[PDB]
RNA sequence: AUGUUU
RNA sequence: AGGGGAUCGAAGAUGAUCAGAUACCGUCGUAGUCUUAACCAUAAACUAUGCCGACUAGGGAUCGGGUGGUGUUUUUUUAAUGACCCACUCGGCACCUUACGAGAAAUCAAAGUCUUUGGGUUCUGGGGGGAGUAUGGUCGCAAGGCUGAAACUUAAAGGAAUUG
């Protein structure tokens, strides 16, 4: 055989084995554990408003250069502090 | 580092952690 | 050493391939013919070619040599027949007009042929 | 001119053999691309890709160029050539030659009923090269060639208009994917069907029919 | 990958083979893996067979041989050239020279 | 379908038995040879010379079917068969390959080689494996002089014969040439012994 | 393979092996077609008249073409006692 | 090969084959009539007898068991029933 | 241990055909095996087959004619409805014009064509093409 | 094969195709049945009864001569054992191994073999209880194994 | 016998 | 925990190398090595290949059993076992060649009979780390075993093979 039961009455074993092995999938495990709610400062949401706390220049990882002008933000929703990149040429002067 | 010595160092760390948790209560 | 390179050996073989009814096994009358039937651009190389051709055609009279066919191997092969002729085709002789076979060969012949002179021990 | 070698090629240039289907029927090995050129004049060629292959030797980068070519007429015949040469141009030309030499017939068939001019394959087929498995499934009319661009190009040069494709393995290895698709194409005329069950009288080879084509007077 | 079709040893159907000690360095090797060479040298080769036969009080003495089975580990056998590195195809050849 | 004239006669039967064609290989014999008559002690197997003769006749008919005699290639790298194939290609219009085969002789259409035959005959499939492989590369049928321990791969007509003996090899080649000539018409009547004796095909070492 | 109204729409109805009945493909360069000359009135090997056998590259590679040709010949004639069904 | 009569294998090959691997399985054992040193019966003895069979009306040992075929006491006549 | 004598028989037939043999012996040669062979022989994928009666379950010698590409069992013997016969044929057969999905129905063992023209269904047994 | 081993042995009897008595067999079915009952009263199990019948007499199979198996003959004549013979011999082997084990106590090989033997005993006893050859409450216990083989 | 690093 | 403790020898002590050398090397030497009575339950515990069943090449060796032979040698008195030889056979450790076939390849008679995908069945894996970590449970005298995450991080890590 193929290492899995083939018998006509093997449905319970087949589906239980699938249930056990689905936990090795990133997406399935994350969704069933509810990582986005407990972890993931955005509580499983697309966007989140927050209050800037500090301008910061983080030096881009090697082999690059040109520190990237992010902002520390404190989320109104839950209160966590996240670093958010400010994408454009300039565009830091428009955030205070 | 060698996997054997990584395991040994980790076991020593585990022993120290058990001892600290024992002294605490 | 005194080993001849490919531009000597191959040119000599090419000369002997088409000029066997030509220059003999003597170097003096070999190089002269080379002069008129080969565009050798140096007398030293001509001397090499003619000496190796002389050697090739001197040893040609002791047996055919590899990679050389001047349309005489076929002739000499078909000429040299029957080194042991008119004595025995290995038929009805070399015995008391019988075949000295074993029992199993005897049964083999008994399978189809009732006529075979046998001395099956 | 041509000045043929390959007495098969001699017969082709003499006009004794006038269809490549005879060569295919007698499984005659073709050694000159001119045989294919004269038997399939309407044979177009598509270069699939040129990629540099590199050999490291004493500062390395021998950097030869390898070209994949598919030749074919969109009626029954494709061939696939893969050739590496020092320059892209010469590799392409030699690959076209190799593909013409490798030209084989494909067996087109019907998905459903017998409405004329077969549009699809006669059976399911599979080819494998390396890790790449390409499976061709007969498709109804109007389905088109359901395949990735390279295999779809090879199939329309084969003359298939309706086919489903399935693939497994590292299909981003273009050479192996094309070779697997070419094997799948070729196996169609190797799959025995009930309509081919009937026994035929085993015709005589053209090489025997015209035997006075190996000589130099 | 797997370098040798069976292994660098001779053990199929056994599981465990008791070890031996290398004559040169004392490394423990399974007896089937150790490189074993027999030595049947003459007790007196010594450039001096004739001298010993002259000094001998017995005519036709038939001087004896010294017998010794040597067991080498892989490292010691390779280093002392009892055994040598062979090509990938030459390794698949078990006849002695 | 072949007449009693094509049946095996006592004359060539005792010719085979004298040449020791029937002395097959030892107990080691390829398990694809039903040409074996009962095995005598000392291991030597007896080859059924009736089957040998029938296969020789079938091979001769295959050779005669070939329209151009030059399209038939006789091959022997073993010395014991080189004179055999040379005399065979003299008597029939065949093309001989004696000695080295120069791998690439059936593919690789470059000069000094590249004959394109319709049939290949080999003295020993083992020693002529290269020619057999190339024939399998270019669709060439193969007849072979096969001992009971000779490989059968890509060998379409196996003539069972001892190939350890120069007498056997030469005699088998001689009978093959005889039957080819008889079928062609060179020998008008298959009742005369073909005056050319079966020693011109044998090997001569000195 | 014919279409509706029954005209042959497939090119190159292929040959089949005389031994194993498998199709001789266009690239099977190990396959072999053997012609055995016909014999009329004490020999003379009528030219162009043969008994034809097609052996597949598979059989030839397996080294069974000799036995298969023995069987097929003997079934057509051309051989009286070489091949036996029982073994 | 590739063509053989599986339904009619030769007697030689069938006798070569293991008893379970013939076309139809069957025993290669048999029964013998051993001449008793006395009378009133010719004793029937299995060829592969596991028992040290003695005469029905006496106490002489006719066969001694072995791994395969039994022995025959070194004086006896034995028909092969 | 042996769980499908039909699977063993069809596997032996497949191996013999793909090795080019013209005959194959199969043991223990049950009734389902014989019916499956009868279907295959009716459609001409095998030749004659002869049952050898040992007083065990028996044997069969089948004559192959080189027209068999593959015969196989579907294990387990899935329950198949009339509308699932088409899915099984699509999955197993090389084309829609030839080959057979063989079923066991209470109208007997039969290929899918005569199954659907008797309007019967059952459990899937195997396939042949 | 070899339920409790890696052995793949196939050695067994190959009983003939002929389902009738051999032509050279002239003893009555009643006479062989009487011999069977005599051996059973002498205390032989059906297996050794068959062995004696085949070795010392010409009865190839009691089932082909008398048309009945030896155990069935013994049961019809009231000479059947209280437990089947194979189960009895398995329990006897278990008792022997267990006695050796309580005398050695370091023979871990014997401990393992005893586990195997008792596994076989329990499987065979489950079969016999299923087919109602043994009472539904029949139980094999280590300390009464001797008590039930004697 | 010893001979580190890039 | 008793007994035993020759040898070798985690620790430890020393000699020497060395830039350092609390390493390799030398000399000792405790535990241990051995045994009894109990624990422990882990190994590259490996064939890194679950088990049961069937089929698909060829070959010669070899172990155990069996069968046969005009067999050789061996003696007891016919004959006999024994050893050997030959052939066959069942079972086993393997091996050689070729691969229809398989595989990414190395290679593989199974790692084949797989996109022409289903004989039965158990266990395991789902990119690399974090991590066999934390925590809880359980077993253990302990060492530890079994079970076993997450946060976070990362575009490779890895396999086989090629030329340098
Ligand atoms: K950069
Ligand atoms: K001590
Ligand atoms: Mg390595
Ligand atoms: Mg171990
Ligand atoms: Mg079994
Ligand atoms: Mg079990
Ligand atoms: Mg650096
Ligand atoms: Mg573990
Ligand atoms: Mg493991
Ligand atoms: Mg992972
Ligand atoms: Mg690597
Ligand atoms: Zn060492």
């Amino acid at each position: 055989g193929k290492g899995k039961p083939r018998g006509l009455n093997s449905a319970r074993k087949l589906r239980v084995h699938r249930r056990n092995n689905r936990w090795a999938e990133n997406n399935y495990k994350k969704r069933l554990l509810g990582t986005a709610f407990k972890s993931s400062p955005f509580g499983g949401s697309s966007h989140a408003k927050g209050i800037v706390l500090e301008k910061l220049g983080i030096e881009s990882k090697q082999p690059n250069s040109a520190i990237r002008k992010c902002v520390r933000v404190q989320l109104i929703k839950n209160g966590k502090k996240v670093t958010a990149f400010v994408p454009n040429d300039g565009c830091l002067n428009f955030v205070d | 580092m060698r996997a054997k010595w990584r395991k040994k160092r980790t076991r020593r760390l585990k022993r120290k952690r058990r001892k600290v948790r024992a002294r605490s209560k | 050493g005194r080993v001849r390179t490919k531009t000597v050996k191959r040119a000599s073989k090419a000369l002997i391939e088409r000029y066997y009814p030509k220059l003999t096994l003597d170097f003096q009358t070999n190089k002269r013919l080379c002069d008129e039937i080969a565009t050798i651009q140096s007398k030293r190389l001509r001397n090499k070619i003619a000496g190796y051709t002389t050697h090739l055609m001197k040893r040609i009279q002791k047996g055919p040599v590899r990679g050389i066919s001047f349309k005489l191997q076929e002739e000499e092969r078909e000429r040299k027949d029957q080194y042991v002729p008119e004595v025995s085709a290995l038929d009805l002789s070399r015995s008391n007009g019988v075949l000295n076979v074993d029992n199993q060969t005897s049964d083999l012949v008994k399978s189809l042929g009732l006529k075979l002179p046998l001395s099956v021990i | 001119g041509w000045v043929p070698v390959t007495k098969l090629g001699r017969l082709v240039k003499a006009g004794k053999i006038t269809t490549i289907e005879e060569i295919f029927l007698h499984s005659l090995p073709v050694k000159e691309f001119q045989i294919i050129d004269t038997l399939l004049p309407g044979l177009q060629d598509e270069v699939m890709n040129i990629k540099p292959v590199q050999k490291q030797t004493r500062a390395g980068q021998r950097t030869r160029f390898k070209a994949v070519v598919v030749v074919g007429d969109s009626n029954g015949h494709v061939g696939l050539g893969i050739k590496t040469a020092k320059e892209v141009a010469g590799a392409i030309r030699a690959g076209i030659i190799i593909a013409k030499l490798s030209v084989i017939p494909i067996r087109r068939g019907y998905w459903g009923t017998n409405l004329g001019q077969p549009h699809s394959l006669a059976t399911k087929t599979t080819g494998k090269c390396g890790s790449v498995t390409v499976r061709l499934i007969p498709a109804p009319r109007g389905s088109g060639i359901v395949a990735s661009p390279a295999v779809k190009k090879l199939l329309q040069l084969a003359g298939v208009e309706d086919v489903y494709t399935q693939s497994n393995g590292k299909t981003r290895t273009l050479e192996n994917t094309l070779k697997a698709a070419f094997v799948a194409i070729g196996n169609t005329y190797g799959f025995l069907t009930p309509n081919l069950w009937a026994e035929q009288p085993l015709p005589v080879s053209p090489l025997d029919i015209y035997s006075d084509e190996a000589s130099a007077q | 990958p797997k370098k040798r079709a069976s292994n660098g040893r001779n053990k199929k159907g056994r599981g465990h083979v008791k070890p031996v000690r290398c004559v040169n360095c004392s490394k423990s090797i399974p007896k089937d893996k150790a490189i074993k060479r027999m030595a049947i040298r003459n007790i007196v080769e010594a450039a001096a067979v004739r001298d010993l036969s002259e000094a001998s009080v017995y005519p036709e003495y038939a001087l004896p041989k010294t017998y010794n089975k040597l067991h080498y580990c892989v490292s010691c056998a390779i280093h002392a050239r009892i055994v040598r590195v062979r090509s990938r195809e030459d390794r698949k050849n078990r006849a002695p020279p | 379908s072949l007449p009693a004239t094509f049946d095996l006669t006592p004359e060539d039967a005792q010719l085979l038995l004298a040449a020791n064609t029937h002395l097959g290989a030892r107990n080691v014999q390829v398990h694809q040879e039903p040409y074996v008559f009962n095995a005598r002690p000392d291991g030597v197997h007896v080859i059924n010379v009736g089957k040998t003769w029938e296969k020789l006749v079938l091979a001769a008919r295959i050779i005669a079917a070939i329209p151009n005699p030059e399209d038939v290639v006789a091959i022997s790298s073993r010395t014991f068969g080189q004179r055999a194939v040379l005399k065979f290609a003299a008597h029939t219009g065949a093309t001989p390959i004696a000695g080295r085969f120069t791998p690439g002789s059936f593919t690789n259409y470059i000069t000094r080689s590249f004959k394109e035959p319709r049939l290949v005959i080999v003295t020993d499939p083992r020693s002529d494996a290269q020619a057999i492989k190339e024939a399998s590369y270019v669709n060439i049928p193969v007849i072979a002089l096969t001992d009971l321990d000779s490989p059968s791969e890509f060998v379409d007509v196996a003539i069972p014969c001892n190939n350890r003996g120069k007498h056997s090899i030469g005699l088998i080649w001689y009978l093959l040439a005889r039957e080819v000539l008889r079928l062609r018409g060179a020998l008008v009547d298959r009742t005369q012994p073909w005056s050319i004796m079966p020693d011109l095909y044998f090997y001569r070492d000195p | 393979m014919e279409n509706d109204k029954g005209q042959l729409v497939e090119l190159y109805v292929p040959r089949k092996c005389s031994a194993t009945n498998r199709i001789i493909k266009a690239d099977d360069h190990a396959s072999v077609q053997i012609n055995v000359a016909k014999v009329d009135e004490e020999g003379r090997a009528i030219p162009g008249e043969y008994v034809t056998y097609a052996l597949s590259g598979y059989v030839r590679s397996r080294g069974e073409s000799d036995d298969s040709l023995n069987r097929l010949a003997q079934n057509d004639g051309l051989l009286k006692n070489v091949w036996s069904y029982s073994r | 090969v590739l063509v053989q009569d599986l339904l009619h294998p030769t007697a030689a090959s069938e006798a070569r084959k293991h008893k379970l691997k013939t076309l139809v399985q069957g025993p290669r054992s048999y029964f013998l009539d051993v001449k008793c040193p006395g009378c009133l019966n010719i004793t029937t003895v299995f060829s592969h007898a596991q028992t040290a069979v003695t005469c029905e009306s006496c106490s002489t040992i006719l066969c001694t068991p072995t791994g395969g075929k039994a022995k025959l006491s070194e004086g006896t006549s034995f028909r092969r029933k | 241990t042996r769980s499908s004598v039909l699977a063993d028989a069809l596997n032996a037939i497949n191996n013999a055909e793909k090795t080019g043999k013209r005959q194959v012996l199969i043991r223990p040669s049950s009734k389902v095996i014989i019916k499956f062979l009868q279907v295959m022989q009716k459609h001409g994928y095998i030749g004659e087959f002869e049952y050898i009666d040992d007083h065990r379950s028996g044997k069969i010698v089948v004559q192959l004619n080189g027209r068999l590409n593959k015969c196989g069992v579907i294990s387990p013997r899935f329950n198949v409805k009339i509308g699932d016969i088409e899915k099984w044929t699509a999955n197993l057969l090389p084309a829609r014009q030839f080959g057979y999905v063989i079923l066991t129905t209470s109208a007997g063992i039969m290929d899918h064509e005569e199954a659907r023209r008797k309007h019967v269904s059952g459990k899937i047994l195997g396939f042949v093409y | 094969g070899r339920m409790h081993s890696a052995g793949k042995g196939i050695s067994s009897s190959a009983i003939p195709y002929s389902r009738n008595a051999p032509a050279w067999f002239k003893l009555s079915s009643e006479s062989v049945i009487e011999q069977i009952v005599k051996y059973a009263r002498k205390g032989l199990t059906p297996s050794q009864i068959g062995v004696l019948l085949r070795d010392a007499h010409g009865v190839t199979q009691a089932r082909v001569i008398t048309g009945n198996k030896i155990m069935r003959i013994l049961k019809s004549n009231g000479l059947a054992p209280e437990i089947p013979e194979d189960l009895y011999y398995l329990i006897k082997k278990a008792v022997s191994v267990r006695k050796h084990l309580e005398r050695n106590r370091k023979d871990k090989d014997a401990k393992f073999r005893l586990i195997l033997i008792e596994s076989r005993i329990h499987r065979l006893a489950r079969y016999y209880r299923t087919v109602a050859v043994l009472p539904p409450n029949w139980k094999y216990e280590s300390a009464t194994a001797s008590a039930l083989v004697n």
